[PDB]
């Protein structure tokens, strides 16, 4: 009559464990490179009824784990191609004059350098274009020459997003919420669970995020402590607002070589007008959309408080600016004309002076950097406006007429925004259960 | 009448439902274990490599682990060990057919060491008295 | 767990008397080997503790006359014949069997 | 009230292919059983297929031999089938019927809707 | 009389034999799965991993297949699962005795899938009725 | 009395007693094949992977081999094979309590393989057998 | 002669820690078992703990909740026990005693030391 | 001493103390270092 024991095996158990997960392409390149397995088209998605779950936004290995894998792609691919070690020799430039419009007056510098040619025992002289933020006065030399010398973008390796599927090891699943009211941390209802997340873009940004998941039904302000200023807040809209960036230039290119081997791309001579880069977004959707965002925000603060936006705080150009990477060619923008406005209870685009700058430094590892070769023609741009990393001010008396300015930059945060949903959890097959139980003595 | 509580209600589908309606669900578990990278430079070649490995470490201590408490072979297995009342004074109906499985786990998680301390010891004191009948 | 009590708390002697004292177990020692490892020591006032009886029918080395152990099963008893200031202590009755290895209650032996 | 939502009809081509969705409203799609049922005028009732909204698994007529695939999206309450590629006799109206739970399934076929006219040319 | 139909007549010796005389020769094909790699820079030192691991990998999966079965341990079991007669309407004696089993396999794969969909049902519904009499 | 001679003597603690007492300490030594790296560049990278692998294929071989025999899942398991009285005129007595089992494995060491050679033969046969009374 | 020399006495302080050592002199200390006891002089001894010194298997008294760490060591023949971190009304002398042999196990409390008085102030 | 063949002299003696002799070292100069640039990100440390 007195129970026994009985050993399950298999029977639905979680742990909260997290490991190395798995890449997925879908059908060279930097980010899959043709090695990642292929996934089948056949995403089955099974939904848990009668359970919740609980999910720990900003505390998910998945965003640690991609934002180190990336990096290390970014490092691999940039191993085969060619150094610019003797590109560090002085610099005398001059001034651009040739149809130059006042909005760029001495950005474009006309520079001249003894850059050596292939064979060891020649020299050369090499005239090239040069940014004003790419040299500096000793009469010029490149801004990265004290730091650490860096390669060249390999010429044919495009950095052009692809979505990236992450599937976890047998062994171990990986759970998303489903709840349209889902908060930063907390039960979500609505729990499933499948194999492998769906396309997530890696393309990079500092204040806007470009080409993400939009919300499913209103805008979530996903947020962990709030009534601490000192930890970001991510906003995710729900109707995606077209913004448009085009480089009016038509630049040139000019293969110079520099060894055995081993080329160099330089920028010039121009051919035709200088403009100044200059991305639009329409005025009235982004009225809409800020309207929008403040509506919701103001649930979580006072009703009569006088909501103010403004530009960043200053700061070094990498997180002061927006950044992207359309069409190869990085941009640095100033946003100020996006946040000018005053809100109170109760024509067609925007001019965004933007800027340019060829050498660049990826992530704050200081010790790393590459070159972006030019482009033939002009580039232009069509992405989506998907959310803002706002930060919150201090110094607020009373918690009255708050404001928020852009800012944050931590690559970090923008992949956030695309898996907050999904956890990693382990199976725990083996169970024992009490019940009435008589083995067969043999 | 082609909807029966069975496999079809996906893998790890019987974590919402009754501990006895999910035991007709445990041969969908168990398949899920070793398969999913069966179709195929150091990013991404050490880490299949790594997390292949430890697919099979995990399968296998708990195949081990099935062996020595004897009950290896047979998907759902009893001894004849009996277990301290105190754990759970609760009747079968009231924790087969009235509450979930993933809870049950965290209520009697703190034992598991101990009630695996008295499977094993059983399985070898019956192998010892099948030594003695077979002497 | 098996408990060890001893009816005597307080055992008023003179010296030249029979002097008794006895231990129960709540559940029978026996074990399947065959044999009982009851223990029976004198813990005297202050000093280390000294065995007097293990395994109750065999007895300690330097053995006094007086000191007769005896009892299976559920009664364990300890005879002495003379009363000295030796006698004179706490007696444990510590079983051998289970788990944990418990003690005697303690029964005092005292002039009044 | 339970109701599935159907395209009114479509005029496709040989050669062409279809989306036949069915749109889930006032009740919980994640439960019940959905299975797509033929009503030839000239012919009786004939048993399509069946797809569960839950797990994904899918079940297929012994006479199909697969020719169908099933789909469904829990986000958005829809369920979609592919013929694949159909042909000139099967061209008549189809139902998509709601169906029990897993558990009891004796409520089968409790609601319909309206169907659509498939007429490849 | 040394020649007998065995082991001796090498691995997969029986693949040339009839289905009935290649039951004996079931055991020199389970040895040589793991072994032959004992004994023992990227060329070569990942190769080596890599073989290993799907080696080891791919004799689990069986294991683990006819673990869920409930014939692991024996190498000939059947369970009492019936089959539907249309795959193949042949006598005992037109299958064992009079045909290779290398162009058998050919003409059942179509049903692997489906086969093996019944032999998982029917163990755990043995455990099911195993468990309903252990009550 | 809580010294009994059994697990608590230490994994491989038995090594130094007799063979008989030798035999309920068997447990302690299953346990310790597989953990122990739970917890975790190619210094340390590959060798991890190495050791990792290796351990999971040494393991398995042994699992594998007691398949053959129709052993696995029986920590302590026989069969009905005689052997030949010649490898060792010993009586019962005179094995398992007077003498370690370090030595003993030495003097049998020759026939480990032709003792071996009998196993698998009567376990396909004894298969054999449970084919015809199944038939 | 079969020794264990323990420590005359400590005076603590609360919130500190103690290394009760226990030497063993005069046999082998790697087969015989060794246990702690208690003589609080108003109370009758208690079972405190016993370790194996050999494969370093520890087993604790169930009213402890393994509230000490033993430690031994096979190279300099000694015993070390953690209380942790008593407090007042454990205020007494602990005996490291003998245990018999993990095989026979009948000869155990076969010897004492003399204890070590530990008054946590 | 433990060592292998003895009486051959070919292998080296290894011994093994029992109580530790203190020995002290130092370097009594009080050197500087120049940090000299080599190239890019490059810097290469000298004396005095
Ligand atoms: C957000 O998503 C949108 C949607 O795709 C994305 O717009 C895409 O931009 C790229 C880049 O311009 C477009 O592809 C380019 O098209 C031009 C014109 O046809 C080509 O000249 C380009 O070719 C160059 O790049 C190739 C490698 O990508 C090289 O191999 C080649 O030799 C050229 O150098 C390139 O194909 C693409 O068409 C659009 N997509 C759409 C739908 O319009 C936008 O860029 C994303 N946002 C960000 C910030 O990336
Ligand atoms: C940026 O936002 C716009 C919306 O403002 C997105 O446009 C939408 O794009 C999707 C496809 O990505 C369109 O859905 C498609 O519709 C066609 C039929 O036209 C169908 O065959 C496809 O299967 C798919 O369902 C959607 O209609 C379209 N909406 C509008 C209003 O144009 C655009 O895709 C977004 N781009 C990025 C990069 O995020
Ligand atoms: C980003 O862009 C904004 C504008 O798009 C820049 O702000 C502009 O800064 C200039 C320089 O101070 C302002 O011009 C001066 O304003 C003062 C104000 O009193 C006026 O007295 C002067 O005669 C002169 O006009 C300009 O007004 C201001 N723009 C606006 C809309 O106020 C900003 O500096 C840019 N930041 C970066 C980092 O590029
Ligand atoms: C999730 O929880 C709900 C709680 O309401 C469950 O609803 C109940 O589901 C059962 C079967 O799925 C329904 O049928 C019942 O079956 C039992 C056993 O056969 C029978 O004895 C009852 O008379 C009844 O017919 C039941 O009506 C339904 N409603 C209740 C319990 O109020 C649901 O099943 C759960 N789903 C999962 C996947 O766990
Ligand atoms: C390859 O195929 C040839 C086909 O001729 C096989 O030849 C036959 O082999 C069998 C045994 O190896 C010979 O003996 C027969 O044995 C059966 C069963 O014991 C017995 O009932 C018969 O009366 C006969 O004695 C047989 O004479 C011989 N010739 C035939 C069948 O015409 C050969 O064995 C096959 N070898 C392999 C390795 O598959
Ligand atoms: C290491 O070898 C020594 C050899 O002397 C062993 O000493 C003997 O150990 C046994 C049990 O550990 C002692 O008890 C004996 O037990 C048997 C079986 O229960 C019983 O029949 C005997 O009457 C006796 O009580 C024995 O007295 C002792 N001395 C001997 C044999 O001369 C020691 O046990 C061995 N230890 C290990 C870990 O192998
Ligand atoms: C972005 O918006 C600005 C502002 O409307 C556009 O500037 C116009 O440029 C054209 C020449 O192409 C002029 O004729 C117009 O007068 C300018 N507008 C104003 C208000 O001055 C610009 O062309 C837009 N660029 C893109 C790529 O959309
Ligand atoms: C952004 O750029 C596009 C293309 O230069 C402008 O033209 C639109 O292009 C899309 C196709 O991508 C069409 O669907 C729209 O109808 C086009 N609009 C017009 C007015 O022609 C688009 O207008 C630009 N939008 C902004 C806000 O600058
Ligand atoms: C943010 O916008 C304010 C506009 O008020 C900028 O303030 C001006 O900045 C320029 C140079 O950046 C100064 O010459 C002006 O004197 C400033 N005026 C005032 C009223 O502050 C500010 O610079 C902008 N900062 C950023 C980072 O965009
Ligand atoms: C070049 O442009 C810079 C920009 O401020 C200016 O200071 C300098 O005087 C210019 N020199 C010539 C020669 O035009
Ligand atoms: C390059 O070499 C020429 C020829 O000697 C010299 O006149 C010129 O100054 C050099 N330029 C640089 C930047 O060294
Ligand atoms: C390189 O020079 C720039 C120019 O101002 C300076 O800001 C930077 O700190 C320098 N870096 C090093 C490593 O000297
Ligand atoms: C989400 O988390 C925040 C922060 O803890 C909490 O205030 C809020 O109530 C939670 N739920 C929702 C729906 O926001
Ligand atoms: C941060 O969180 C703590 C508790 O989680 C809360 O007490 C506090 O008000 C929050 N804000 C700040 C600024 O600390
Ligand atoms: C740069 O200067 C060189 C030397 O005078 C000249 O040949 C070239 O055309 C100039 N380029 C531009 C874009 O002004
Ligand atoms: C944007 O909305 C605010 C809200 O009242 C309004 O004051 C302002 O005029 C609007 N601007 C445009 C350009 O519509
Ligand atoms: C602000 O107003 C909304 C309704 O418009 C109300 O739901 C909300 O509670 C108000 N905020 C506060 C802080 O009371
Ligand atoms: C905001 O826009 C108004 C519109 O005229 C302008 O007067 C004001 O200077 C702008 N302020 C900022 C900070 O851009
Ligand atoms: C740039 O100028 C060259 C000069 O011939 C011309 O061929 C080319 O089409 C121009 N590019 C664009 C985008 O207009
Ligand atoms: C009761 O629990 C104790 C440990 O607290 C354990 O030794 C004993 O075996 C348990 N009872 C049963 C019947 O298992
Ligand atoms: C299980 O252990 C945890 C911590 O070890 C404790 O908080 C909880 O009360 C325990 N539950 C039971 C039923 O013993
Ligand atoms: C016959 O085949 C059908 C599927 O075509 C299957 O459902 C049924 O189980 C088979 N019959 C037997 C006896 O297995
Ligand atoms: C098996 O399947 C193949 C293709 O799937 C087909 O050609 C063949 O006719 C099938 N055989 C049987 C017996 O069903
Ligand atoms: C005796 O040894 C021979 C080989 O030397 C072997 O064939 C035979 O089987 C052995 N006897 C038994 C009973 O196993
Ligand atoms: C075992 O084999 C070794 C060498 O193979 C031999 O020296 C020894 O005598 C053999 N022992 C027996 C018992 O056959
Ligand atoms: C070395 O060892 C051999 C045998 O091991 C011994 O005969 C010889 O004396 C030793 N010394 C020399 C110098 O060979």
């Amino acid at each position: 009559e007195n129970l026994w024991v009985t050993v399950y095996y298999g029977v639905p158990v979680w742990k909260d464990a997290e490991t190395t997960l798995f890449c997925a392409s879908d059908a060279h390149n930097v980010w899959a490179t043709h090695a990642c397995v292929p996934t089948d088209p056949n995403p089955q998605e099974i939904h848990l009824e009668n359970v919740t779950e609980e999910f720990n936004m900003w505390k998910n290995n998945m965003v640690e784990q991609m934002h180190t894998d990336i990096i290390s792609l970014w490092d691999q691919s940039l191993k085969p191609c060619v150094k610019l070690t003797p590109l560090c020799v002085t610099l005398q430039c001059t001034n651009v004059t040739n149809n130059i419009t006042d909005d760029m007056r001495g950005e474009l510098k006309n520079c001249s350098f003894n850059m050596t040619t292939e064979l060891r025992d020649k020299k050369q002289k090499v005239y090239s274009l040069f940014y004003r933020l790419d040299v500096v006065q000793i009469e010029y030399r490149l801004i990265n020459c004290n730091t650490s010398a860096c390669t060249q973008a390999c010429p044919k390796v495009s950095f052009e997003p692809i979505p990236i599927h992450y599937c976890a090891p047998a062994g171990f699943a990986i759970l998303k919420c489903k709840d349209k009211k889902f908060n930063g941390t907390g039960p979500c209802p609505s729990v499933s669970t499948v194999q492998c997340t769906h396309g997530i873009k890696p393309v990079v940004s500092t204040q806007l995020l470009l080409n993400g998941s939009l919300a499913e039904e209103e805008v979530m302000i996903r947020s962990e402590n709030i009534t601490n200023n000192a930890k970001n807040i991510l906003v995710q809209f729900n109707t995606p607002v077209q913004i448009n960036c085009t480089r009016p230039n038509n630049n040139t290119r000019k293969s110079i070589r520099i060894g055995p081997g081993q080329a160099f791309y330089a920028t010039g001579d121009i051919i035709g007008d200088i403009r100044q880069a200059h991305c639009n977004v329409s005025k009235a959707t982004w009225n809409e959309t800020l309207g929008k965002v403040v509506k919701q925000l103001r649930k979580h603060f006072g009703n009569n408080t006088i909501i103010r936006f403004a530009n960043s705080s200053g700061g070094d150009l990498e997180v002061t600016t927006h950044s992207f990477n359309c069409g190869g060619e990085f941009f640095y923008c100033n946003t100020s004309g996006l946040f000018n406005s005053t809100w109170i209870s109760n024509n067609d685009s925007i001019t965004l002076p933007c800027r340019i700058k060829q050498i660049i430094n990826m992530w704050q590892r200081i010790g790393q950097c590459m070159y972006a070769p030019p482009i033939q023609g002009v580039i232009r741009c069509v992405s989506n406006i998907t959310g803002l990393i706002l930060t919150r001010d201090g110094g607020s008396t009373n918690s009255t007429t708050e404001t928020f300015r852009p800012g944050g930059g931590d690559m970090r945060d923008n992949w956030r925004s695309e898996l907050y949903k999904y956890k990693v959890v382990k199976i725990e097959p083996l169970g024992v259960a009490p019940t009435r139980c008589k083995r067969r003595v043999v | 009448a082609v909807g029966i509580g069975a496999v079809f209600l996906g893998f790890l589908g019987a974590a919402g439902s009754t501990m006895g309606a999910a035991s007709m669900t445990l041969t969908v578990q168990a398949r899920n274990l070793l398969s999913g990278i069966v179709q195929q430079l150091t990013v991404w070649g050490i880490k299949q490599l790594q997390a292949r490995v430890l697919a099979v470490e995990r399968y296998l201590r708990d195949q081990q682990l099935l062996g020595i408490w004897g009950c290896s072979g047979k998907l759902i297995c009893c001894t004849n060990v009996p277990w301290n009342s105190s754990w759970s004074n609760r009747n079968l109906s009231e924790i087969w057919d009235n509450m979930t499985w993933l809870q049950w786990d965290k209520e009697i998680s703190n034992y598991t060491q101990i009630i695996y301390g008295l499977l094993e010891e059983s399985q070898n004191q019956q192998e010892k008295n099948e030594q003695d009948l077979l002497a | 767990d098996v408990v060890m009590t001893q009816t005597p708390l307080t055992l008023s002697v003179t010296i030249g008397q029979p002097a008794s004292i006895s231990c129960k177990s709540s559940q029978s020692l026996l074990d399947s080997d065959g044999k009982t490892y009851l223990n029976w020591l004198l813990q005297r006032p202050g000093q280390s503790p000294k065995r007097l009886i293990y395994l109750v029918s065999k007895l300690d080395s330097g053995v006094p006359d007086r000191f007769t152990g005896s009892g299976s099963g559920t009664d364990f008893t300890l005879k002495i014949s003379r009363v000295e200031a030796e006698d004179l202590g706490i007696y444990y009755c510590w079983q051998g069997t289970h788990f944990p290895q418990t003690f005697g209650g303690g029964t005092r032996l005292e002039i009044k | 009230q339970v109701q599935l939502q159907q395209p009114g009809a479509e005029f496709v081509k040989p050669g062409a292919s279809v989306r036949m969705s069915c749109k889930a409203s006032g009740y919980t799609f994640t439960s019940y059983w959905i299975a797509w049922v033929k009503q030839r005028p000239g012919q009786g009732l004939e048993w399509i297929g069946d797809i569960y909204p839950g797990s994904g698994y899918t079940n297929y007529n012994g006479k199909f031999k697969n020719r169908a695939t099933l789909t469904v999206d829990t986000s958005s309450n829809t369920a979609y089938m592919q013929l694949s590629s159909l042909t000139s006799e099967d061209s008549a109206v189809y139902y998509c019927t709601r169906g029990g739970t897993t558990f009891v399934a004796e409520p089968w076929l409790a609601y319909w809707g309206q169907g659509t006219l498939v007429a490849v040319s």
